[PDB]
RNA sequence: GUGUUUUCCCCUUGGC
């Protein structure tokens, strides 16, 4: 009941709900089932990558432009 | 009337687990969960 | 001993401010288990405070403390 | 263009692109992953149909397998917390077919039955991590850096260490002194992945009208005369035999040296006779002749020389491989050829964790087919249409590789003792460096021990396939060892397309051979199958050169040796061959140019890769036998400029020489300036270094992990150790050295520590201990649970302060705890006893964090680990990079410390007798280019054999920034602030704090508990025990002549005791001293008894001794 | 719940330099000061109360 | 563990003495004076105070040892001075010399400001 | 793991200059003229610098809770 | 006023 009007997704396990939304897609062989799992996670990755960067937004994006461009 | 408040490994969400009951976070269902810092006095040098 | 298990704080002498749980206690001199250092001091229990460690309250059900702005039906 | 010199840059822009491609642990991986894609399919396709009052015929098809799933997806960090096994369920299609009287057969497929959990090896291509970014690693509370290559079993991370062993399929000719044999042509046979272990063959010769060539067939108890044998294949005429081992009849030596042999066979012509004389040897012998022939016709067609092919193929294919062997005996007879070296490398293979879980399967799988047959028949038989779906008892595969994975007994429990042991070892999770280095280790089976010294001694053939200088200085000594860097151990790859090729290009197959062809011809063995003969090897090695460096028809793995002295070309293309890659020269120049390094510059940007140099002819995997008849420059600017030519006929050059080093060693600089044991001694202690052992390590319940507070990078590295990924994960702090003896405490190898650094947080490191407690149903009226005691109830209840943990039975995080203290408060109902467990004596720390969970079994489980700051202390085992070790002898405040004429004091001050008998002058040449380093403002280069560094450089740098050149200093004496007449070198050294603090070691004993059995002190310091005064000491006392302190020692301090005597005999009397009254039972005597003060251990000993009816009969008189 | 144990907030938070320049010549050593705790004639107090509540 | 707490250096224990004369017997006019929780600061400059008093014929110390918290410090005068009063004459002369020294430095501080 | 409040070896406070250092370095600064430019001299405080390896930058990537 | 207890074998690793 909990799970029902509360979604899970954008918890912090977004791995593991790319990877349920991986076995949904490959445990089915109809393709809408498997055309919407892509949709839903191509979203989810994009959510999840979006709030990385946000994370990553401050002092992180700092050291990753540091060590880029020192090499 | 402590309930023994512990914190879901995945959901980070507290959790009452009091005695004679399986261990679920009732957010995930998930099984692992850590107990909360003690209340007592952790006092430190410094040193 | 009446005093023993207990978190103490050492009030005087060398070790004044140290906080650590009474392991043993004679009459004369506790032993204070010290939480900083790993390490029990003897001391005399004269130089030794109980701090203790409890919460008042224990009532978690309905401490509402009024309320959070209760929304009427009527002004939606 | 040709690379001009500035070839430095070039060849690390190589390596680099090869560890990027390749990552450490590749060699575990691709193991296992060729387990999983191929070997376990191959054991289940190759298993034969099961059949039996009709009979079925049950067979397996299309073995599929899941990702790894908790009955939902578990992941790994899951598995290791729960102490879980990290598997995923195997399942396979299974089509029976009963068929009965009337013709009436259903072949019914039970789809996809669950055969089995098979434990998945971690980042392998079948678990949950593979591929996946180091974002959702996190997200896992997965470490992006750690690598892989190892299993969780019940929650421990178990390494399958990669066993050597002597290769199959190749002969071998050794000598074997203090035998009969002057000669032993040894074979190790196995034609494929076969359930069947390699069988070993033998064809000596006598040493002792002399010379007889036996063969020591397996499944026969004698040695039949190998003359025999041939005419067992069937071969009547000493014509067609001798055409198998003496390829020209020119030769009148081998001919007049092969005589005798015949001789010990005339008596024999037909194959009939022949089989009933190998037949008589059987070791099963058949009473009727015929049973003899078909036992005898058996062991030939299937148990000699299986790798060569079975049925058909007897009578030809390994006619001719035997012939060989013997050909190739009357050779090392002759000395014609030299004797195989069991010890050189080529000849070697190893069993990683892919035919190390192989063979485990053979011997489950097949068990389960056992299994199921005895079901099918204990229904079926009884006319009873068994169900297979029960008669699968999944538990053999799931439990059989769970439990070899848990104890590394590699066989089954019933026989443990029996098998392999310590095949697979807990991760060495203390540092990193540690846990890269036990996933690259290898380990030969011969015992220690043994007292051989020549399978310990660094062969030759090591050369950059395993780390000259990473051994354990123990017992293991040689035996345990490590890959070197680039080293790479080939997975296996299939022979056929290999066959059909050589089926081309005129070769001759060996069965349409006439044998006076193989008199001027090179014969050529795959995988040490004979198959043909070539009567033009210059064709061939150049075409399948160009095939492995056109990656199409041979994969790079496989490798061919062609040697010239004896016209043989072999090919191997089997799994367990060590190789490395080399750059290929031609002509002179190398195939690798300015093209390569450009494209590879801009890689990912352009996403060329290693395998782009793989697989353009650049590069290429050579392996130890095939590295025999490489040419090998060394660098191109070195050795294929034109100076008066040593060669120049260099077929490969080294990628770069410090690639023949490991992971441990390759973190020392400047290696090849300090004594090699010193290098050996570095690789030992740098698996010891406390450092951030992985950046997950909060979530981690380790049992032991120490992490150091502030871990710094290298401030001079090999390069190698970016690839290693040290400067992410390191391990120790480049401290302000100085090799003075100042005050003394730093004598003999001892190091005086700067105390203010200390308070400072100088290797402070932090200790975490796990402590594991899970619950149970003991039994009906049994069972424990997590629980106050209460001295009300809980009848047992130790001393202990039990309000330390909160009602749910668990200490909770933030509480300080010291030894004895309680951790996991536990009763079990009898009322209820206590069984606690309690903080390990004289541990001290504060809990860090508990976490508790469900087990398999659903039973609440906890582990609480606790924290323990270890500020570095007196006694405390610092070491270097250079294998200078110390223990911390004193610490001296900042105040005390000699400073410089700025206020630097060192950090830590070891005594100058550590280097002059050791020359570890990679030491003082890290500490002056560690100087320069800190000066000039960014990290010396300490890559072994950079010729571009040299002392006289660096001294230059560093006499640049207003400092002597040498390193040294004048500093002033902390106490009296006069200047040290003599100047100090003094320098940045990367030091490492190790795993032995003075704390963990510390133990004493006055009269604490008492073994059970003989009632002398418990052994060691985590049980309270006493210090062992063993046979030595005894005699060190009595050469003392201290026999009062030998008396205590010995009796007094140990087992004081006391029996009661009779006088009369000297059998122990029975003394009720409680009402004083005694007796001996034997003699009615009451008064005839005496004390006497007796050892317990001897009066146990006299009882041992009664118990075998011995009467000592301990008199007065 | 920073990913540094107590002891090595503890200890960083020691090694951070105060501006003494005069008083520390008019405080007591604690280990002298006649007060059953910490006191402004004996210590200076230090609070610290942070919290990330951003990405 | 069995570390001593870093106040031991310096605190006097109940009972202990700070400094304990005690007349040396092999030679006369001979004291050695032992302070408790001291080190080379303190029984450096004295040492080398008392070797320009012209009147003391001997003047040392030591540490017995570096883990404990205590020197000695051995004076030999000339029988016409008490090694008593070389040691007195030694802390009052070299409290005047830093005295001295400190007045100097803090009007050297003034005056390099403007100076 | 993270910079070290004080170089060990002196005592100059290093622990303020590990943002700034890394700030220069991003300005290009050669590495050892960021440690000129922040003020380390003795080489003891600028290996405290150039050795130091912010692995808490690593340790954060763990969620707590998101 | 009631108070010191309490496992083993086997393997592996490591220390001088
Ligand atoms: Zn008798
Ligand atoms: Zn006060
Ligand atoms: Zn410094």
């Amino acid at each position: 009941e909990k799970e029902r009007f509360r979604k899970a997704p954008p918890n912090y396990a977004m791995k593991k709900t790319q990877l349920l939304k991986e076995k949904a897609m490959a445990e089915d062989l109809g393709d809408q089932d498997k055309a919407k799992q892509i949709q839903d996670q191509l979203n989810e990755l994009e959510e999840r990558a979006e709030a990385l960067d946000r994370q990553r937004t401050k002092n992180i994006s700092a050291i990753s432009y540091i060590n880029q461009r020192n090499r | 009337q402590q309930p023994m408040i512990y914190i879901c490994g995945e959901c980070h969400t507290e959790n009452e687990i009091k005695s004679r009951d399986p261990i679920r976070c009732r957010e995930c269902g998930y099984r692992i969960m850590y107990k909360k810092r003690t209340k007592r006095l952790v006092v430190f040098d410094a040193r | 001993n009446e005093l023993i298990g207990q978190t103490v704080r050492i009030s005087q002498g060398p070790y004044k401010g140290y906080i650590g749980v009474v392991k043993d206690a004679t009459e004369s001199t506790a032993r204070v288990e010290l939480h900083s250092t790993c390490q029990t001091i003897s001391v005399d229990r004269q130089r030794l405070t109980t701090v203790g460690s409890r919460r008042p309250g224990g009532m978690t059900s309905t401490y509402g403390r009024y309320g959070s702005q209760t929304p009427m039906y009527g002004s939606g | 263009e040709i690379t001009p010199d500035l070839w430095q840059e070039a060849c690390w822009i190589v390596i680099s692109s090869y560890f990027d491609e390749k990552g450490l642990v590749r060699q575990q991986l691709d193991s296992f992953d060729e387990f999983i894609q191929m070997s376990v399919q191959r054991i289940v396709e190759d298993a034969p149909p099961i059949d039996l009052p009709p009979r079925y015929l049950l067979k397996f098809e299309q073995i599929y397998l899941s990702k790894p799933t908790h009955w939902s997806p578990m992941m790994p960090n899951e598995a290791r917390l729960r102490n879980l096994t990290y598997s995923a369920p195997l399942y396979v299609d299974i089509t029976k077919t009963v068929i009965k009287e009337g013709e009436e057969q259903l072949q019914t497929q039970h789809q996809k039955t669950f055969i089995g959990k098979i434990p998945i090896m971690l980042r392998s291509t079948y678990c949950l991590l593979n591929g996946l970014t180091d974002r959702d690693l996190c997200e896992l509370n997965e470490c992006p850096l750690d690598p892989g290559g190892y299993f969780i079993i019940n929650g421990s991370e178990k390494v399958l260490i990669a066993q050597e062993k002597m290769a199959t399929n190749t002969v071998y000719v050794f000598a074997k002194k203090d035998s009969k044999y002057a000669y032993t042509g040894e074979c190790r046979s196995c034609l494929e992945n076969s359930s069947r272990p390699t069988s070993t063959i033998w064809v000596s010769m006598l040493a002792r009208i002399g010379q007889r060539i036996v063969a020591t067939l397996p499944y026969i108890k004698q040695e039949v005369p190998i003359i025999i044998v041939f005419r067992a294949l069937g071969f009547v005429s000493d014509r067609d035999i001798l055409e198998h081992i003496i390829y020209d009849f020119e030769d009148p030596e081998m001919m007049e040296m092969v005589k005798p042999s015949l001789d010990e066979a005339f008596v024999i012509q037909e194959q009939n006779v022949a089989l009933n004389f190998i037949g008589s040897r059987g070791a099963k012998p058949g009473v009727t002749k015929e049973k003899r022939i078909k036992y005898a016709k058996e062991v030939l067609q299937k148990e000699m020389l299986p790798h060569v092919g079975v049925s058909d193929f007897c009578e030809t294919k390994k006619a001719y491989f035997l012939g060989y062997m013997v050909h190739r005996l009357l050779l090392a007879a002759l000395g014609r050829r030299e004797l195989d070296d069991r010890d050189h490398y080529g000849n070697k293979r190893l069993d990683l964790a892919g035919p190390l879980l192989a063979f485990l399967f053979r011997g489950m799988f097949k068990n389960l087919l056992k299994e199921v047959r005895i079901y099918a028949q204990k229904f079926i038989d009884r006319g009873k249409d068994f169900n297979l779906e029960l008669a699968i008892k999944t538990r053999i595969i799931s439990d059989g590789l769970k439990y070899s994975l848990a104890t590394g007994n590699w066989g089954d429990q019933k026989k443990a003792h029996q098998a392999r042991a310590g095949v697979s070892q807990v991760l060495n999770r203390l540092t990193f460096a540690s846990t890269l280095s036990h996933l690259r280790r290898l380990n030969s089976p011969i015992g220690r021990d043994g007292k051989l010294a020549k399978p310990r001694q660094l062969h030759n053939t090591l050369w950059g396939m395993v780390c000259p200088a990473e051994t354990p200085e123990g017992h293991a000594v040689g035996l345990v060892k490590n890959l070197a860097l680039m080293a790479y151990i080939s997975v296996g790859s299939q022979p056929s397309p290999i066959l059909e090729f050589l089926e081309e290009w005129s070769m001759e197959n060996l069965e349409e051979i006439s044998p006076a062809a193989i008199a001027d011809a090179t014969k050529i063995f795959v995988n040490g199958c004979w198959v043909g003969i070539h009567k033009d090897p210059e064709q061939l090695m150049n075409t399948l050169r160009k095939l492995r460096r056109q990656m199409d028809i041979i994969v790079s793995e496989v490798s061919m040796i062609r040697d010239i002295r004896e016209r043989e070309i072999r090919i191997y293309t089997d799994a367990g061959r060590i190789c490395r890659p080399l750059l290929i020269v031609e002509k002179q120049k190398l195939l690798l140019k300015k093209r390569h390094i450009d494209q590879l510059k801009e890689r990912e940007y352009n996403n060329y890769s290693w395998q782009d140099l793989v697989a353009s002819g650049v590069v290429e995997y050579i392996d130890t036998l095939e590295e025999e008849t490489v040419m090998l420059a060394m660098t191109p600017d070195d050795l294929q400029e034109k100076e008066v030519a040593y060669c120049s006929t260099y077929t490969h050059c080294e990628i770069h020489p410090s690639m023949i080093l490991g992971v441990c060693a390759s973190i020392i600089p400047f290696p090849d300036h300090n004594q090699s044991p010193r290098n050996t001694y570095q690789s030992a202690m740098g698996k010891q270094a406390m450092g951030v052992y992985i950046t997950n390590f909060h979530v981690r319940m380790d049992t032991l992990a120490h992490v150091l507070y502030y871990p710094q990078k290298p401030l001079v590295t090999t390069r190698s150790m970016e690839y290693l990924r040290f400067r992410e994960l390191p391990a120790g702090i480049n401290s302000i050295v100085a090799i003075a003896s100042y005050t003394g405490y730093n004598q003999e190898d001892s190091v005086i520590m700067n105390r203010s650094a200390v308070d400072r947080g100088f290797f402070r490191s932090v200790f975490y201990r796990s402590y594991k407690e899970q619950e149970s149903k003991k039994g009906f009226d049994q069972e424990e649970v997590f629980e106050k005691p209460t001295r009300e109830t809980c009848q047992g209840m130790r001393h202990a302060i039990y309000d330390k943990l909160d009602d749910d039975g668990l200490i909770a995080p933030g509480v300080r705890v010291s030894g004895d203290d309680v951790i996991i408060g536990k009763t079990v109902t009898l009322t209820k006893r206590d069984c606690s467990t309690f903080l390990r004596t004289s541990e001290t720390g504060i809990v860090d964090q508990v976490m508790v969970t469900l087990n398999q079994e659903g039973y609440k489980f906890c582990k609480i680990r606790v924290r323990s700051v270890r500020i570095p202390q007196i006694g405390d085992k610092f070491a270097s990079r250079h294998g200078q070790k110390g223990t911390c002898g004193i610490q001296y405040r900042q105040e005390d410390m000699p400073f410089t004429c700025e206020g630097i004091t060192p950090d830590i001050i070891i005594n100058p007798h550590a280097i002059p008998s050791r020359m570890t002058i990679g030491h003082l040449i890290e500490c002056l280019q560690g100087k320069v380093s800190a000066n000039k403002g960014e990290i010396g280069d300490a890559t072994p054999f950079n010729d571009a560094v040299n002392v006289q450089k660096i001294s230059n740098l560093l006499s640049d920034y207003g400092y002597h050149l040498r390193g040294n200093e004048v500093l002033y004496n902390g106490f009296t602030g006069r200047k040290i007449t003599s100047q100090i070198f003094i320098g940045p050294t990367y030091y490492q704090r190790l795993k032995h603090m003075v704390d963990d070691k510390i133990h004493s004993r006055a009269r604490g508990p008492i073994q059970i059995l003989n009632r002398q002190p418990m052994e060691g310091r985590s049980r309270d025990g006493g210090l062992r005064f063993g046979e030595m000491e005894r005699d060190c006392q009595i050469a003392h002549g201290a026999a009062q302190f030998l008396r205590e020692r010995l009796f007094e301090a140990s087992d004081p005791y006391q029996v009661h005597v009779c006088n009369l005999c000297g059998i122990m009397a029975i003394a009720n001293t409680r009402t004083h009254t005694y007796e001996c039972r034997g003699c009615r005597n009451k008064t005839q008894i005496s004390l006497v003060r007796m050892p317990y251990a001897c009066k146990l000993l006299f009882q041992e001794l009664m118990s075998m009816s011995i009467a000592p009969r301990m008199m007065s008189v | 719940s920073s990913v540094l144990h107590d002891e090595f907030i503890a200890h960083r938070l020691g090694l951070i330099p105060l501006t003494s320049d005069d008083i520390v010549d008019k405080l007591q050593y604690s280990r002298d000061c006649t007060c059953e705790e910490f006191c402004p004639e004996c210590s200076v107090e230090f609070t610290l109360d942070v919290r990330c509540n951003e990405d | 563990m069995n570390a001593p707490p870093a106040f031991e250096s310096f605190l006097l224990f109940e009972g202990e003495k700070k400094i304990t004369i005690n007349k040396d017997t092999k030679v006369p006019n001979a004291c050695l004076f032992t302070i408790n929780k001291e080190d080379h600061t303190l029984g450096n400059i004295i040492k080398s105070q008392l070797l320009k008093d012209p009147q003391v014929l001997f003047a040392g110390y030591k540490v017995p040892h570096p883990l404990e918290h205590k020197i000695i410090i051995r004076v030999q005068t000339t029988p016409d001075y008490s090694p008593q009063e070389a040691f007195t004459n030694a802390i009052t002369d070299l409290i005047s010399e830093l005295s001295l020294l400190e007045e100097r430095f803090r009007v050297a501080i003034k005056d390099k400001q403007e100076g | 793991m993270i910079i070290p409040v004080r170089c060990f070896t002196c005592g100059k406070i290093v622990g303020n200059k590990w943002e700034a250092y890394l700030g220069l370095l991003q300005a290009e600064y050669t590495e050892g003229d960021a440690l000129d430019a922040l003020g380390l001299k003795r080489y003891c405080c600028r290996r405290m610098l150039l050795a130091h390896v912010d692995l808490i930058e690593k340790l954060l990537n763990y969620a707590p809770l998101e």
